[PDB]
DNA sequence: GGGTATTCGCCGTGTACCTCTCCTAGCCC
DNA sequence: GGGCTAATGACGGCGAATACCC
RNA sequence: CGGAGAGGUA
């Protein structure tokens, strides 16, 4: 009976193998994010790469052991936000929503660091996750060997993961607010200020509606 | 639909932009709790569905670039009645012929 | 009218007249517990009826019977404050008394001796609160009452037993009160067999051979005897026309010697019509019939005796010669074939193997009781007990008045055992059922579920309590003396006590009060849940179940259950509705008479609505109640239909009678999408209050209701002018038509400040009345939490405007102003309790003390001597809050532990560190210390100090009665000390006390003075005893486990701001979380340069079909329009008249709407005040589904001179271009769920390690990490992804050497990680190793 | 003839967490 | 004390174990 | 803390 468990092999599936170096936090929308960007509060990063953060102040010569950094890290002095930058420059992070129904339920994105206390998902990606914005927490993992990132990069990311692993075709298709701003203008009316005239490509027609 | 899941003699006539009577939302109710129970059961049995799919599809690894098998299957376009649901031409993409195609002509 | 109304009137836009005012809505509760506990002069639920079903209690022999007297319910040693203060149960001790006879052993019984234990205590009972709540450990608790079917007769389908068959077979269950439950089901054959319980199936007739019945008696019950003559050739048939269509046509019938109905056809009712005026009774019959038919009786010879034919054995020609021979000219048949109670008795007889009692017990007894070789004895003992045991078998009055309406007796009730006749009327129900035409009982129809509050259940743990305490007093009497003895020697507490505390502590319904919200407590305490000790189960579809049966319509709100895998199962009360005496639930409803409906008020039951037909609530009535329209919508099975004026029965009482309250509050409940509104109401309920209450200024008009009768609510029990006004107190110098007999003096309110509810969100009570005030009973003195002015006000009214800004509205997200987080509302507080108890270990008993080793003088400074932290003091979590010491009595210790203590520098004691130090993730203010000290542990400072701080509560309020009293009693004796002569000159300047030292006339007055001196006296030791009994109150013990010396509880106070990330949700369904805290100058800005508070997503609204917030946006901005316009005149100080005409206008808009207008209130100050709260805005109440059109909103729109389309052009404050088209601002009621986003975040890199299997889980001081369930690595296997699986499945989730290494690898500045041996392959290597079974590592 | 067509016991349980309880037991020294 | 110590108001599947018409 | 029982949310 010790051969085999539920659900199986114990440390092989459920139960229940919860991982370190993850977080889980309720989601925000940052329409400013680009599409392979996630913002990701400052305090979660900050406990994230705890690790990394102290490699960085012990390289520098600004520590000069653990409880030095641990020290560094735990005042919130202006010096560790540099060394979260570097650290953070472009290792990526993987979103991954509580229910995965399909491939894309999990993909790479390179975290920003924002204020706040949730995760500024991009807005484009979330009707991939099959999300919403509803109290529902989304939960962050990191790829942190370096093969481990690579992985995530070449296939993780959402640039490289835009069309649906079903059917083909883009899963990446704007939902419902950006498709009202392009539908609003594309429209044509019948009659408006600035009707009927001639303007030197679209560089006039910025400046004459702007 | 009411209870025993059979459309009701009298429509809900009312918008919500005009108000509810209360028979009405009650009726309504209905269709809420009915969809509700059957999003909860679904998502459970989805989740099984997806489990038992997995279990039987995860050993398939494509491991070889090719073959050279010239067997393949009819493939066409699937018409119901006098209505072409889906077009040959969705169908094709992103496969390979088992034959060289010829023109109809 | 009320006070507290005439300070703040919410507009109504009802139109319909309210008859009949909402009920207290926690009357399911007090009506329970209040028919549990009273005493009965009869046999009637509660205590009165246990005990009279369980006593008298007689010993086996010695005449030795305990008999009950009366029971008195003990005076609770604390009152419902200090039961909370001090963690222990509201209990009221339970005294019965007793009297034990023995009688002569043995004669004709008189009694040798009585022994009279009175009172004697078997266990303290709790007590209600009167809130419908139950105080356990010191926790607010609700017994949530069950809804369960009902005991009787249970006629279903049965649709699984047809076993990939058709033809669903019939059921027929008697579901006891208490007992074994019986079945009579049906088989794909017709064949009707019998389960007690689960247990296999017998055929039913063995019952009766167990019943003492014959073959022939059981085909007498059932099948109607058929008579054939012997005369003439193939005999003759009496020919019955009631016969001929229960059977087909199988035989000759003819009519005056011609055969009228030829064999093979199927008789008509016009053949039967035709052959009874033909006037024909005897006719000729084939003989192949006769033998077709089965005989109903045995017939043996007449001379020998020789049986030749037995019941239930077809007929032949041979048995024809017999029965012809032995003497016969009438045989009685059975009447047999489909309709009309076909054979199915027959086979059940013929599949019967048993004809005779004592087989069919034998059979029983085994297959009740497998093995066990047979006893007849036993056996009769068994079904004794199965079905004819008074004392464990009770269908109790509901079961017998649903049995017998199921069986549809004349009978009204009867005994509440089983018996024979109730056994042959079932089984003939279930065969009419068979028949096609008996009814299949609704498994849903509330009329067949009924609902069992905390009083049943509590009575019902109190009898099984009775049960073990009666075993062992009849074990005692039996076995005790003889003689005189004590008959509190064999009553113990421990069994009683140990079902009720059970019962009120862990038992499935026992559930913690659901307390964020006056709103969440008064739904959890109207909570109906299918669940629970014989109830559905959580997994249960049930489809049917969980689907809203068409009789929920007023009675369970359809609208308002969780969206987890129990919706349906978990109803909630209607508004109106209530339980029956039985336990069935009514809804009221006005009596219609002919035309004109009554404002008399029946309540109909869930059986009794579907006989009647009720008129729909949105009826329009004019005149006295006639309708105004001939043609009336209606309702009368479920179904609605239209139907004439004069023939409906009732009314429905209000418009909102189908809704909870936590669905009542919605507003625009009409506009809404049923799931929507759904989710609405779930959201009602989590609610977080505030950090100042604010009422919402479009409403329904039961906040009043939900805030007075929810306990938050500091309501005046007495009227009366407020003498005294304080943060923490409020007094009453009540009316003196009001008071007692004698002095009852004052009446004091003292008020909750700042107590962690069970959802630790604040709960305080704010005075909303000031000094001098005059109050009348029923009005509010004090605001509790999520409550203004006696308003239920659950969240804060937001400036809104609908536009999808910049894209931070993407789903459902919100943007709220910064000035939301400047006026610091949606701002929240929080209490936390760290409980941090002292033990008693074997090493030494654990102490609280300020001195902690190996800790600086930082964590020490927040510290009184005690080790207690001050009250009041910033703490983050980390820092120490009680300085917890457990004596290190075991000093010897492994070598490294030395070592290591040496060389880090660390203290060395004989005690170890135990403080509770503040959870890192908390932080916040100390605001109470409780502690908990048992006798036998001294009192320290701080629990001394506590118990002066009571004791100055205490004697702070005595002594204002005092104060009271004694002016009462210093007033008249100087009324008849000035009285007597010229006195009054040397009493001003004597003291108000001296007066007892100045000399009176010696007369009757001075003898009243002398009588007033003891009076004054008496009245003074009544209050050192007051004060004395209060101290021993404070002062005594706590109920605390023995291995516990000292409890000391801290709480933690944070308050929370709104901030990204927060699910701040709105009324009707809304949803969404904070998007970004975006600047006050960047929001969208009217003409008048005013910023906007929230801005939403319009994507939400045309999709999840709830545009009731939009209607509620419009009509926000008009009421706010409306505060806008009185403010300006208030800061113009316009004439009071100006203000009166104004507010006079916009309470008289709308037609046929009553609310009434000023001037009925005073002239000037109450309009002042009125204004001065109506200046943010006016408070509008619509009823639900009654309540504003559109035009009035625009009305309304009009009179605040703001645009009538609800749409006014912004600017974006980020640019500052007008948008191109003007677009929808407003105000909107806007709740703070209680999903707050510190409380989902959490993230981690190292911390909690667990054992067996090794990944991060418990603890929130550092949480685990995320559970990186199967799904996720198949999301990863379908990509390409595979290192990152290794990762989250080896080095960072289990190998602690693993993650060791890694940890120090990234820490020396690179990100590394070897595959080489993977250690849980190396782990289960060797456990197939084990196996004897080798691993070959061969590779391909 | 023989395949339904019943009866006769065991057992499995979407996703994640928030709180709670409950965990081989018999027993001679 | 303690150190040893060998079912019914879920639901569905499923093999074993019976149940039955021609 | 290893796995079962219960409420709530998504």
């Amino acid at each position: 009976d010790m051969i085999k468990g539920k659900q199986g092999r114990f440390r092989q599936n459920l139960l229940g193998k919860r991982v370190d170096y993850s977080g889980r936090s309720v989601i925000t929308v940052g329409p400013y994010l680009r599409l392979h960007q996630c913002g990701l509060p400052k305090k979660m990063a900050l406990e994230l790469f705890k690790p990394f953060i102290y490699g960085k102040l012990e390289l520098r010569g600004l520590a000069t052991t653990i409880k030095a950094a641990k020290k560094m890290v735990e005042r919130e002095e202006a010096v560790v936000w540099d060394i979260l930058d570097e650290v953070i420059r472009e290792h990526p992070v993987l979103l991954n929503r509580a229910p995965t129904l399909h491939r894309l339920g999990i993909q790479a994105f390179e975290p920003v660091l924002i204020e706040g206390k949730a995760i500024q998902l991009h807005p484009l990606v979330c009707a991939a996750y099959n999300a919403d914005f509803d109290g529902d927490q989304m939960a962050v993992h990191v790829p942190l060997t370096l093969e481990a990132q690579l992985e995530a990069r070449a296939l993780m990311m959402s640039t490289n993961n835009i069309l649906s692993p079903a059917n083909g075709e883009p899963i990446i298709v704007p939902s419902q607010d950006v498709v009202l701003g392009l539908y609003y203008m594309t429209r044509d009316c019948v009659n408006a200020k600035g009707e009927g005239m001639v303007l030197t490509g679209p560089k006039e027609a910025e400046r004459l509606y702007r | 639909a009411k209870p025993d899941g059979s459309i009701i003699e009298t429509p809900i006539t009312a918008n919500f932009r005009e108000g509810l009577n209360v028979l009405q939302y009650f009726i309504s109710t209905h269709g809420a709790r009915k969809g509700l129970a059957d999003t909860a059961l679904k998502t459970a049995n989805s989740g099984y569905l997806t489990r038992r799919l997995v279990d039987v599809a995860q050993d398939l690894v494509v491991t070889e670039d090719d073959c050279g098998t010239h067997e393949g299957i009819m493939m066409t376009p699937v018409i119901e009645g006098g209505d072409v649901k889906e077009p040959l031409r969705d169908r094709v993409l992103g496969r390979v012929t088992a034959e060289d195609v010829l023109k109809p002509g | 009218y009320s006070y507290t109304e005439k300070k703040r009137i919410r507009k109504d836009f009802g139109k319909r007249p309210q008859v009949l005012d909402v009920p207290y809505l926690l009357s399911i509760q007090l009506d329970s517990f209040q028919k549990f506990i009273e005493q009965d002069p009869e046999g009637q639920y509660g205590l009165e009826a246990a005990f009279r079903s369980v006593f008298p209690i007689q010993s086996y022999s010695g005449n030795s019977e305990l008999q009950y007297v009366s029971y008195r319910l003990g005076e609770p040693v604390f009152d419902v404050q200090e039961c909370q203060i001090r963690g222990v149960t509201y209990s009221a001790p339970l005294r019965v008394k007793l009297r034990l006879v023995i009688y002569e052993r043995e004669a004709p019984e008189g009694t040798v001796k009585d022994i009279k234990e009175q009172e004697v205590y078997m266990g303290e009972i709790p007590l209600m609160t009167d809130n419908g709540t139950f105080v356990i450990n010191g926790t607010e608790r609700v017994i949530v009452s069950q809804l369960h079917r009902s005991p009787g007769v249970f006629f279903d389908s049965d649709k699984g037993k047809t076993h990939s068959s058709g033809k669903v077979l019939y059921n027929a269950r008697i579901i006891p009160y208490r007992g074994s439950w019986l079945d009579f089901e049906f088989d794909p054959k017709d064949n009707l067999f019998v389960r007690i319980d689960r247990r296999r199936k017998l055929p039913a007739t063995i019952i009766l051979r167990a019943l003492n019945y014959t073959t022939e008696q059981i085909l007498d019950l059932f099948f109607e005897k058929v008579i054939f003559e012997i005369r003439d050739n193939k005999l003759q048939m009496e020919l019955v026309p009631e016969r001929l269509r229960g059977e087909t046509a199988s035989f000759d019938i003819e009519a005056n010697g011609k055969v009228y109905v030829e064999k093979g056809r199927r008789i008509t009712a016009r053949h039967i019509r035709q052959l009874e005026k033909d006037d024909v009774k005897l006719i000729e019959v084939p003989v192949e019939y006769i033998a077709g038919k089965v005989v109903a009786k045995d017939y043996i010879d007449e001379s020998t005796g020789e049986l030749i034919c037995a019941a239930n054995m077809e007929l032949s020609l041979d048995l024809l010669a017999k029965l012809s021979q032995s003497g016969h000219k009438r045989i009685e048949t059975l009447f047999t074939n489909d309709l009309d109670h076909g054979p199915y008795i027959s086979e059940t007889l013929r599949v019967d193997p048993t004809n005779d009692r004592l087989s069919a017990l034998v059979e029983i007894y085994r297959m009740m009781r497998p093995g066990e070789p047979p006893t007849r004895e036993a056996a009769e003992s068994l079904f004794e007990n199965l079905f004819f045991s008074e004392d464990r078998y009770d269908l109790s009055a509901v079961g017998r008045m649903k049995f017998n309406r199921s069986l549809l007796r004349e009978e009204i009730e009867g005994s509440g055992i089983l018996s024979k006749d109730d056994i042959i009327d079932v089984m003939k129900k279930l065969i009419d059922i068979r028949n096609g035409k008996g009814e299949v009982d609704d498994i849903d129809h509330l009329g067949n579920r009924r609902i069992r509050s905390v009083g049943e259940m509590a009575e019902n743990q109190f009898r099984v309590g009775l049960v073990r305490v009666e075993r062992a007093v009849k074990e005692r009497l039996s076995l005790g003396d003889l003689d005189t003895l004590m008959p509190q020697d064999m009553i113990n507490a421990k069994p009683i006590s140990a079902a009720v505390k059970e019962f009120f502590g862990s038992s499935q319904l026992s559930q913690f009060m659901d307390q964020n919200n006056p709103l969440s407590e008064i739904t959890h305490k109207r909570r109906i849940s299918a669940l629970g000790p014989g109830g559905l189960t959580r997994e249960r579809a049930g489809f049917e179940v969980r689907d809203v049966h068409p009789t929920h319509y007023g009675r369970v709100c359809p609208i308002e259950t969780p969206e987890g895998p129990n919706i349906g199962l978990i109803n909630s009360l209607s508004v109106y509705a209530q339980t029956n005496e039985y336990g069935f639930l009514e809804t009221p409803y006005r009596k219609v008479t002919d035309g004109v409906v009554t404002d008399e008020i029946h309540y109909l039951s869930a059986i009794e609505e579907g006989n009647y037909v009720i008129a729909q609530a949105n009826s329009n009535l004019d005149e006295e109640g006639h309708f105004v329209e001939d043609l009336v919508t209606c309702r009368s099975k479920g179904e609605s239909s239209l139907f004439s004026r004069d023939q409906v029965d009732y009314m429905d009482v209000s418009t909102q009678q189908v809704v909870s309250v936590g669905a009542s509050l919605i507003p625009f409940l009409e506009h809404d999408d049923a799931n929507r509104a759904l989710m609405g109401a779930n959201m009602q309920r989590q609610a977080v209050p505030t950090l100042r209450a604010d009422k919402p200024l479009v409403g329904t008009g039961m906040e009043r209701a939900v805030a007075v009768d929810s306990g938050v609510t500091a309501v005046a029990k007495r009227g009366g002018v407020v003498q005294y006004v304080d943060a923490s107190r409020i007094v009453i110098k009540v009316n003196e038509d009001e008071m007692y007999p004698g002095e009852a003096g004052i009446d004091i309110y003292n008020l909750t400040k700042y107590t962690r509810s069970n959802q630790n969100t604040c709960i305080n009570q704010m005075p909303c009345v000031s000094l001098g005030e005059p109050v009348e009973r029923g009005d509010v003195l004090a605001d509790g939490p999520s409550t203004d002015l006696g308003e239920l006000a659950l969240g804060q009214n937001m400036r809104v405007a609908f536009m999808p800004w910049n894209g931070y509205n993407f789903e459902d997200s919100i943007l709220v102003s910064e000035r939301v987080v400047q006026e610091d509302r949606f701002t929240t507080i929080h209490i936390q309790e760290l409980a941090c108890v002292s033990r008693d270990t074997k090493l030494g008993p654990e102490e609280i003390t300020a001195d902690i080793p190996n800790v600086g003088e930082a964590a020490l400074s927040k510290l009184d001597e005690s080790g207690i932290v001050y009250i009041g003091a910033e703490v983050t979590g980390g820092d120490i809050l009680v300085g917890k010491v457990t004596p290190k009595g075991e000093t010897q210790l492994t070598p490294e532990e030395k070592l290591l203590r040496a060389i880090f520098g660390e203290k060395a004691s004989d005690v170890k560190d135990s403080s509770l130090r503040v959870p890192n993730g908390v932080s916040g203010t100390v605001i109470d210390v409780q502690v908990f000290t048992r006798d036998g542990v001294e009192k320290d400072k701080r629990a001394l100090e506590i118990e002066e701080m009571q004791l100055k509560q205490a004697k702070k309020d005595l002594s204002e009665e005092l104060q009271i009293l004694e002016a009462g009693l210093f007033s008249r004796i100087r009324a008849v000390l000035v009285a007597g002569g010229v006195e009054a000159e040397k009493l001003d300047k004597l003291p108000r006390d001296r007066w007892l030292e100045l000399g009176l006339t010696d007369e009757e007055k001075q003898n009243q003075l002398e009588q007033l001196a003891e009076q004054y006296d008496e009245l003074k030791h009544e209050f050192e005893k007051k004060l004395e009994a209060k101290r021993r109150k404070i002062t005594q013990g706590d109920d605390l486990a023995p291995g516990v010396l000292k409890i000391v509880k801290v709480y933690l106070a944070v308050k929370r701001r709104i901030q990204p990330g927060d699910k701040m949700a709105g009324r009707h369904g809304n949803k969404g979380v904070i998007s970004k805290i975006n600047p006050i100058e960047d929001m969208p800005y009217d003409e008048n340069g005013t910023p906007v508070d929230i801005v939403l997503n319009p994507l939400g609204v045309p999709s999840r079909m709830n545009i009731g917030q939009i209607l509620e946006t419009h009509l926000g901005m008009a009421a706010k329009g409306i505060g806008d316009k009185i403010n300006a005149m208030l800061k113009q100080q316009q004439e009071v008249a100006k203000l009166r005409e104004f507010i006079q206008r916009a309470y008289d808009l709308g037609a046929d709407v009553r609310q009434k207008v000023d001037l009925s209130t005073f002239s000037d100050e109450e309009v002042m005040r009125l204004a001065e709260n109506l200046r943010k805005g006016m408070p509008i109440a619509t009823p639900v589904f009654d309540g504003a059109k559109e035009a009035e909103i625009k009305e309304l729109l009009k009179l605040g001179d703001l645009p009538t389309s609800g749409q006014i052009r912004l600017y974006d404050g980020r640019t500052g271009e007008q948008f191109e088209r003007p677009v929808t601002v407003g105000y909107m009621y806007m709740l703070k769920l209680n999903h707050l986003v510190d409380d989902k975040m959490h993230a981690r890199s190292t911390g909690s390690y667990s054992l067996v299997t090794q990944q991060p889980l418990g603890g929130k001081a550092q949480f685990g990490g995320q559970r990186f369930g199967e799904m996720e690595v198949w999301a990863l296997e379908a990509y390409g992804a595979a290192y990152t699986l290794q990762e989250m499945l080896t080095v960072k989730s289990d190998d602690v050497n693993g993650r060791t290494k890694m940890y120090k690898n990234i820490v020396d500045g690179n990100h590394q990680m070897e595959p080489g041996m993977p250690e849980s392959f190396n782990v289960l290597l060797k456990e197939i190793r084990s196996l004897g079974i080798n691993i070959e590592l061969e590779d391909e």
